[PDB]
């Protein structure tokens, strides 16, 4: 397969855990379920 | 965060009259205006401080740690 | 008995409307601001917090804390901690009182007013229960608890005043009328079309002669006659927010009679 | 007895010093509080 580099996410894409996370999932995960989510970490 | 519990204005308690006036509105299907006033809350200084509120800590309460 | 004249309107456990007369607006406005500002008052002014895993700061609950009203019946039975001779606070001047608070139940757990207990000896006199007035005995809501959260303090009630800050303040709100009809002419109205039409008529033209057409400007008519109206805020009773204040002014100008004694 | 240091997530109270890496117990999260004080704090009402 091999690995190459590592991309850095943008929150709430779709590659995001976030973008599916419920209004419940986003509270356990300590995210604020208001954050707009348009950035990187 | 949480019902102040005096008005900002004149001190008037007011922070004992936020489940009332909840109540108010769903159970008893009022609307706003005609509920402060029920609730002894004549001087727009008091009323806008119970209408104007956001009771956050509902959302807070909603975390974990 | 004559000088000032009472005249009572309404009456009840947190309003007094009545017409002071046949007084000077200085004295009518000096009890207005005594009654808002020096009317001595039990009132928490620390706080101890043991635990606190509230999603509200210290501070933000001490706050509100301080906010709480206090019964402040025998309030002249409570020595002001700083003349107490004791060491910090004691039974002779402070009121020591508790709140414990746990989440058990999975629903959000109400943290009110009630659920304080004082812990020192309050020797008889009413003074440190803390003000109830809603249908359901509850009071005022400090704080809310999510099941696991936790807050454990220790309040020190002490007496003060409201020039010092305004949880002190026995008093709400105070209205304050003098001439609803403007034939004293304090007051020049502003107006677009009519004076009289634009502006809202008073609920006190009605205990009072409206002025007549022909009659010339009466430049002798002074200010007598003030439409008032006490709300309480419940550390004390209506009543004795009023008769109190003109006590306590009553004392200030004592105060004075001594100096130049002293002096 | 004591509760040096809390853990951020599963909150269990842990405690360790150096060479003792930087984990908790059962959950691998490595974060932990510092856990408040027994030194009562105390507040103006103001
Ligand atoms: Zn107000
Ligand atoms: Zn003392
Ligand atoms: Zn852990």
């Amino acid at each position: 397969k091999v690995f190459i580099g590592r991309l850095p996410i943008m929150l709430r894409s779709k590659n995001c855990y976030l973008s599916e996370a419920t209004e419940s999932d986003l509270y356990k995960l300590k995210e604020c379920p208001f954050d707009m989510g348009g950035y990187f970490i | 965060m949480i019902v102040p519990v005096r008005c900002f204005s004149c001190g008037k308690v007011v922070g004992d009259k936020w489940e009332s006036y909840l109540n108010l509105l769903q159970e008893d299907e009022l609307d706003e205006g005609t509920a402060l006033s029920r609730l002894g809350l004549k001087r727009y200084c008091c009323r806008r401080m119970i209408l104007t509120h956001v009771d956050l800590i509902e959302k807070f309460l909603r975390y974990n740690p | 008995e004559e000088g000032p004249q009472v005249k009572i309107r309404e009456a009840s456990k947190d309003n007094v409307d009545f017409i002071l007369s046949n007084v000077d607006l200085a004295m009518a406005n000096s009890l207005r601001r005594v009654m808002i500002a020096e009317i001595p008052t039990l009132a928490i002014d620390s706080v101890e917090v043991e635990t606190n895993t509230t999603v509200l700061a210290d501070e933000f609950i001490a706050h509100r804390l301080g906010l709480i009203p206090l019964q402040s019946m025998d309030i002249e039975q409570l020595e002001y901690s700083r003349d107490c001779f004791c060491e910090d606070h004691c039974d002779k001047c402070s009121v020591v009182l508790t709140l414990q608070a746990f989440g058990e139940s999975e629903s959000t757990t109400n943290v009110y007013s009630k659920d304080l207990v004082i812990v020192s000896n309050l020797m008889g006199r009413n003074i440190g229960h803390p003000i109830i007035q809603d249908k359901e005995g509850n009071g005022v809501l400090i704080c809310k608890l999510r099941k696991g959260q936790e807050l454990k303090l220790t309040c020190v009630a002490k007496k003060g005043i409201a020039k010092e800050h305004a949880k002190w303040g026995p008093a709400a709100a105070i209205e304050f009328e003098y001439d609803p009809w403007n034939k004293l002419k304090h007051t020049d109205y502003w107006y677009e079309q009519d004076s009289a039409k634009e502006w809202p008529q008073s609920k006190n033209c009605e205990y009072e002669d409206p002025p007549n057409e022909g009659d010339p400007f009466d430049y002798k008519a002074q200010a007598d006659t003030f439409y008032m109206n006490v709300e309480s805020v419940g550390s004390i009773p209506v009543d004795q927010v009023v008769v109190r204040g003109i006590d306590t002014l009553q004392k200030k100008v004592a105060s004075i009679l001594l100096a130049l004694t002293q002096m | 007895a004591t509760l040096k240091y809390i853990c951020a997530e599963c909150s269990s109270k842990l405690s360790l010093s150096r060479t003792d890496a930087v984990r908790c117990k059962d959950c691998g999260h490595r974060i932990l509080l510092k856990a408040r004080t027994k030194r009562l704090v105390q507040f103006e009402a103001r």
